[PDB]
RNA sequence: UUGACCUCAAAUCAGGUAGGAGUACCCGCUGAACUUAAGCAUAUCAAUAAGCGGAGGAAAAGAAACCAACCGGGAUUGC
RNA sequence: UGGUGAACUAUGCCUGAAUAGGGUGAAGCCAGAGGAAACUCUGGUGGAGGCUCGUAGCGGUUCUGACGUGCAAAUCGAUCGUCGAAUUUGGGUAUAGGGGCGAAAGACUAAUCGAACCAUCUAGUAGCUGGUUCCUGCCGAAGUUUCCCUCAGGAUAGCAG
RNA sequence: GAUGGGGAAGCUCCGUUUCAAAGGCCUGAUUUUAUGCAGGCCACCAUCGAAAGGGAAUCCGGUUAAGAUUCCGGAACCUGG
RNA sequence: CUUGUGACGGCCCGUGAAAAUCCACAGGAAGGAAUAGUUUUCAUGCCAGGUCGUACUGAUAACCGCAGCAGGUCUCCAAGG
RNA sequence: GUGAUUUCUGCCCAGUGCUCUGAAUGUCAAAGUGAAGAAAUUCAACCAAGCGCGGGUAAACGGCGGGAGUACUCUCUUAAGGUAGCCAAAUGCCUCGUCAUCUAAUUAGUGACGCGCAUGAAUGGAUUAACGAGAUUCCCACUGUCCCUAUCUAC
RNA sequence: UUUACUUAUUCAAUGAAGCGGAGCUGGAAUUCAUUUUCCACGUUCUAGCAUUCAAGGUCCCAUUCGGGGCUGAUCCGGGUU
RNA sequence: GUGGCCUAUCGAUCCUUUAGUCCCUCGGAAUUUGAGGCUAGAGGUGCCAGAAAAGUUACCACAGGGAUAACUGGCUUGUGG
């Protein structure tokens, strides 16, 4: 009975949602998130996982700072009114 | 090469102990034969003459 | 091949020693001063049973000679200590059962237990039930004395050394029959997970040297060089001689 | 006793700096095998892919412990 | 090559929990009797055992029953083994892929195991199988020679344009 | 599972009291006063880890379409000050 | 009958957690009364008790098995013959 | 490794392993030493462990035959040749072995026999109470398994 | 080419507490002139107790509430053993 | 008369080595060792136009094959009848 009688002991999450990503992918105990590597100061990325870097890279958020980079250089980092 | 293991594993011995555990791996028995060995070599010249 | 149940038990993942009820390392009293030019008396409060081991233990109650308290040494029972008792540790200690005198203040034909091999590692020697060492000669210049161990082995150690005098208590224990799978299963179950051992002529060849075959048999010799590697040496390993002497 | 020197510390001491991201191109370390040899082990793939460390608008290299053998040339880079 | 898994399951640890009613009647003890003494006998008491019949529970012997495009990628029915322990089990925790764990079947390691899964190298290689897209006109074969770890393949000569 | 350390080219690995100068505790004294200087005491030595282990203290009656040992009425208890 | 508990008895080469936390004792540091104090482990009296969860199912339809699947999934209460 | 108890565990160290505190130039690396050379280099001596020589070891892996003579003895092979036990056994080709028993009839079962293709002693041998969803034979009871089929209910 | 040495290196313990040398004070000791040495150098019927820079002695201070030094508890070398 | 009366009686590249020329080269210039070349032999591939090479799989896998076995059918009929 290893198909649907041994799926019905299932209810103990290995992973949870992880801080740095909200992906449910934090281990819980190994204390490591499987996706972006936290609690490592790094963030979890590889050569092979193009796509995934393509998923998680910038640009795919909201770059509330990042977006106005180009604007204050064009107009010379101006200071005043 | 011999004289380094005795001085490494058979400092604190005594003659009992030495004794006991030559006779019990066969040593003895090897070199008693040697003796043998030798004394039918003069023997067999003994015959000879 | 696979890596072979010896090979595995190193790693300690599952073969660590189950210590959850034990009452703390059995040690003499460290060697401080007063063992050393004279003796100190302390009390036998209780005697406890150890689990995982064969002989009981002894709580002594010592007083620290530098501070207002009270120390609280494990020691290996002797037999015929009881509740109460005072026990006296030192260089000038009566040589009585239950004392802790150096090796060099004792005579011929001396019974000792939990010998230290150095003095100061706090007991190493005949330290399992009905165990003990006997004193074979003493050697005051270059001051060693020759001892007789459990194993029959002679040693040569520091006449500085301590042994408690007599013998460990629980001695004949080995004697009765387990007669059961369950006893032995109680027995090891707070020693270590060793327990119960499949034969390895029994195993599939990725599992043993020894598995295999049509029929269950060992193929090569059992007597393994001591010059073998790991995952090698299984069976008797560096045997002299074997068989069943008459 | 007092005052130096040397060395080593402590401060939510005064002021600073490093980490992470990105990584097409750049500077290094580490490092395969599929494959080809009509098999295969040196070889090849390849001083490559994957892995790790570190920069910039370029980086690196760069003003000879050079090339030459000629009636000698003259930092580096690229075609 | 680099990562992800012990939510199933294997094993150890830590902390908890669960297990009707019967049968047999072990030590210890009490009374009576006998004996010269050792000690024996009889009647009770007591309630031992990896004992036994048998529920809950755990498992899965047979019908090679049902079903077999099923209720179900392993179930249903009857018959069964076991049922106070080497028992069953929750949660926490440890062991990770030529590695783990195994009362040992090459078993189990998320329906995957005589080496898990994911991505990349990778459009891996194939003397082997399958396919290969409009018309008309003209010419039109070979299965033979020699060499090859050659015998389901090539080179070379021949035949053809 | 950090730190002190020691490996590792490195991502990081070992170790958890270790070859560390590892800290805080009460009385107060002073009443330019702030909290130093009077003192004296103590050496564990981060932290995480149980909604079934340990653990301060609440019960009854009533009430809603749907909440209650939590609201209402009454009657208690514990901790800190 | 279910359950709690007490005093016992049997078993073991098995003798069947730890820490936070609270109390007591030994000790005698120090502070202390006579026109006055010393005591808040006695009684009464005053103030405050933050944050998050709290509905419902828990299974032949609320979970997992592609589903409203005869499967699987821990536990408490338990009337009469 | 073997697998409760009882009773035993015979012979063989030649081989393969394992193991010696034996004896010591046979094999004999790098470094070092010596000679020749102008030097690169060449040639020798010396030379650690391990091999090689000498012992031990079968509850180590394993093995347990022939040929003669005459139960016995002597030879070979290769060390020793199967001891105590057990058997057409889950191990026996021939084989449906031979004898007895069981039946009307038995390639099945059981008890014996043993030149056993190819049984055999911790590769464990023989025996064994109790136990077994283990394999096999016979007997009593019992029955639609069958002679030989018929009928009824629910879906 | 054979033997010792300690500071390199290595192992172990401790909250780095009693190391080494010398000296007292006793005992043995035979001294052949005066001491050569060697052992010791506060604890053993009893499941109590042992802590407040220590009492005492002594010397200062400025007496008072007390405070400090030496000794009690032998010197020397800072090599934790 | 350019071996055996005739028809069989044998071997590439790379590497090593020998003989000859004592000839060519070691590329800044020479001498001498050393090395590399040219011409002709030898050391050998017997699977003989010339890979360096043990098994097992009843746990097995892939690409294929009726070019190829283990049924039936078909031809044959020794053998059988
Ligand atoms: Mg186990
Ligand atoms: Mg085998
Ligand atoms: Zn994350």
């Amino acid at each position: 009975g290893k198909g649907t009688p041994s799926f019905g002991k299932r209810h103990n999450k290995s992973h949870t949602l992880c801080n740095r990503c909200g992906r449910r992918s934090f281990h819980v105990q190994k204390k490591t998130c499987s996706s972006c590597g936290y609690p490592a100061a790094k963030t979890r990325s590889y050569n092979w996982g193009a796509k995934a870097k393509r998923r998680h890279t910038t640009g795919t958020g909201r770059m509330r700072y990042l977006k106005h980079v180009s604007r204050r250089f064009k107009n010379g980092f101006q200071t005043g009114s | 090469g011999k004289l380094k293991k005795i001085q490494k594993k058979y400092a604190d011995q005594d003659e009992t102990e030495r004794l006991l555990r030559l006779e019990a791996l066969g040593t003895l028995k090897g070199i008693e034969k040697q003796q043998q060995r030798k004394k039918e070599e003069i023997m067999k010249r003994e015959v000879r003459e | 091949g696979r890596v072979i149940r010896n090979q595995r038990k190193g790693a300690g993942s599952i073969f660590t020693s189950h210590t959850r009820l034990r009452q703390g390392a059995a040690k003499l009293r460290t060697l401080d001063y007063a063992e050393r030019h004279g003796y100190i008396r302390g009390i036998v409060k209780q005697i406890v049973h150890d689990s995982g081991r064969g002989a009981p233990l002894a709580k002594v109650v010592f007083r620290d000679p530098y501070k207002y308290r009270l120390r609280e040494e494990i020691f290996i029972a002797n037999e015929g200590v009881h509740t109460g008792q005072f026990i006296y540790a030192g260089k000038k200690a009566s040589l009585n059962v239950g004392n802790v005198l150096p090796l060099g203040s004792v005579p011929e034909g001396t019974i000792v237990s939990n010998v230290e091999e150095k003095p100061g590692d706090r007991g190493a020697l005949a330290r399992a039930s009905g165990n003990y060492v006997i004193i074979i000669g003493h050697n005051p210049d270059e001051n060693k004395t020759r001892v007789r161990l459990p194993s029959g082995a002679k040693k040569v150690i520091s006449s500085d050394a301590r042994g408690v005098i007599g013998v460990i208590a629980g001695g004949g224990r080995v004697d009765k029959p387990l007669l059961k799978a369950g006893r032995a299963f109680h027995k090891y179950r707070l020693k270590r997970n060793s327990w119960p051992k499949t034969r390895g002529v029994a195993m599939n060849p990725v599992d043993h040297p020894h598995g295999g075959g049509n029929h269950q048999h060992i193929g090569k010799a059992s007597t393994i060089s001591r010059g073998a590697v790991s995952g090698q040496k299984a069976g008797l390993i560096a045997a002299r001689r074997t068989g069943l002497l008459r």
